RNA sequence: CCUCCGCAUAAGCCUGCGUCAGAUCACUGACAAUUAACAGCCCAAUAUCUACAAUCAACCAACAAGUCAUUAUUACCCUCACUGUCAACCCAACAGGCAUGCUCAUAAGGAAAGGUUAAAAAAAGUAAAAGGAA
RNA sequence: CAGCUG
RNA sequence: UAUCUACUUUAUUCCUCCCUGUACGAAAGGACAAGAGAAAUAAGG
């Protein structure tokens, strides 16, 4: 009945585990992409 | 003119000092005693003790997740705050946490300060005692009071 | 004051050994830095 | 604007020699009773004060030892134990850590 | 908590937060590094050829009329050298400027607060009774 | 002109 | 971007009303003063 927030790190935190949950979210945003041409767009777009 | 204005104004805005002040109350929820510039130190003792009256509000308390979800930033403290602090000071009503004043910090010269909460496993401060009771003054006194007690 | 904009073909190209001494006046000007005795004649 | 003249140094020594200029002479100053350093009252001994901020240096290092990782709060009270000690009967239901000194005069 | 910033190449600069050591809001000495496939660095003559833009090029639509090409004979047999590759960087100022490709809020990059108090005056922002250029 | 606005 | 001098807490008025539409004048006319009011400004809160 204990409603606790999950314990993650933060989105927004010059930290380390924080930057890995950035990691995640945008990991997230190729999960949910539909299209294989949307995928590829997203898995390839930052050319470092 | 400031009569009356009873909060520190700090950081760079309003909203800058309460994120100043719940980095403090995070740190001081995590660590339970913290050496930080003195201001800061009572600004966020106000907010610390005010925290726990909220812990005592139970877990399943709506208002109260809310305000511990707000005020600690990590949120595996946020268990600690419903089961060791709130648990701890269930008998006292008000004084959770002692400060004190360090010796100034040695880089700018900043009046210091530690709070901590009262009864952690920590090795305890040495604090201010008073003086004996077997002082010279405290037993001429503990003699007039022997006397007024003669007196019935 | 930013004037000098670099390139290294403007300053070669306009101040290098070649063009001193492409003309007579450039190579009088070799000369006189030869004389004062410096330690660059030229880019 | 800018001076008309230049102030001279009897005018200077009477400006930065007078005593609202002057270091105040304070007594605050005692001897912690324990220590034997001087302290200043209404704050704590520095060295006293030091001892105890190595001593929970230690102990929160062992904390992170214990805890792994960061996200690891207890929901347990926890003890500080030194060499040679049995838990004791009201320290049960705590998580508990082992130090590799002995236990201090102060610490108790 | 910011992010109108980033990351690369270009131009520029030329070892300029690598390791070891030391002196000095709190540089000197020693040692080590940048490895070519990327990029520079090209071309055997002598003749002779090169009327019909580009624009998703399809028509349609035009005018300001356009950025791209060979053939003939002769000579020709060895082969992977040389150079660039670092950095927190340049031009200024004691604010600004900067070509191009990607990312268009970021996976990348960062910090507006030395500590305090909360006077005046000044700057900027927000709110303002009734009035609405007086 | 009407409107808004320290 | 202030160096020097100097400096930084020394109750009025209008309108109304009354007295009075009396005094005064002889009719026209028409008081003062004092009082009550309401305002406004300044001064101090
Ligand atoms: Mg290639
Ligand atoms: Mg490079
Ligand atoms: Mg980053
Ligand atoms: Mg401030
Ligand atoms: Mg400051
Ligand atoms: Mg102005
Ligand atoms: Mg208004
Ligand atoms: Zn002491």
């Amino acid at each position: 009945v204990a409603r606790y927030p999950p314990i993650v790190a933060s989105m927004t935190a010059d930290s380390k585990a924080a930057r890995l949950r950035r990691i995640e979210r945008w990991q997230a945003t190729v999960h949910a992409a539909e299209s294989v041409d949307e995928k590829l767009r997203i898995l390839t777009k930052m050319q470092f | 003119i400031s009569h009356g204005r009873v909060f520190r104004r700090m950081g760079l805005g309003p909203e800058s000092r309460i994120h100043l002040l719940r980095n403090l109350l995070t740190g001081l929820v995590r660590h339970e005693r913290i050496e930080a510039p003195w201001a800061r130190v009572d600004e966020m003792r106000g907010y610390a003790e005010k925290l726990i009256d909220y812990g005592k509000l139970g877990d399943t308390n709506e208002r109260a997740m809310r305000m511990a979800d707000f005020w600690l930033t990590e949120k595996d403290l946020i268990p600690k705050l419903f089961q060791v602090l709130a648990p701890r000071y269930k008998d006292q009503t008000g004084g959770y946490t002692r400060m004190l004043q360090i010796p100034n910090r040695s880089l700018d010269r900043a009046k210091m300060a530690v709070i901590e909460y009262k009864g952690n496993c920590l090795p305890p401060l040495p604090l201010p005692r008073r003086d004996s009771h077997l002082t010279l003054l405290n037993q001429l006194l503990q003699g007039l009071r022997q006397d007024l007690r003669q007196s019935q | 004051g930013n004037e000098y904009q670099p390139s290294n073909i403007k300053r070669k190209n306009k101040h290098g050994w070649v063009r001193r001494l492409s003309t007579p006046a450039g190579v009088q000007v070799i000369l006189r830095r030869m004389l004062k005795g410096r330690k660059s004649l030229s880019h | 604007a800018a001076p008309k003249n230049r102030r001279t140094i009897e005018v200077n020594r009477c400006r930065r020699r007078n005593p609202q200029k002057l270091i105040k002479v304070k007594n605050n100053i005692d001897v912690c009773p324990e220590c034997g350093h001087l302290k200043q009252k209404h704050v704590l001994c520095a060295y006293c004060y030091e001892k105890v901020c190595k001593e929970t240096a230690e102990i929160r290092r062992q904390i992170g030892k214990q805890e792994g990782g960061p996200f690891k709060a207890p929901t347990i009270e926890t003890v500080v134990l030194y060499t040679g000690e049995t838990p004791s009967e009201q320290d049960q239901g705590k998580r508990i850590i082992e130090r590799d000194r002995k236990r201090p005069s102060w610490f108790t």
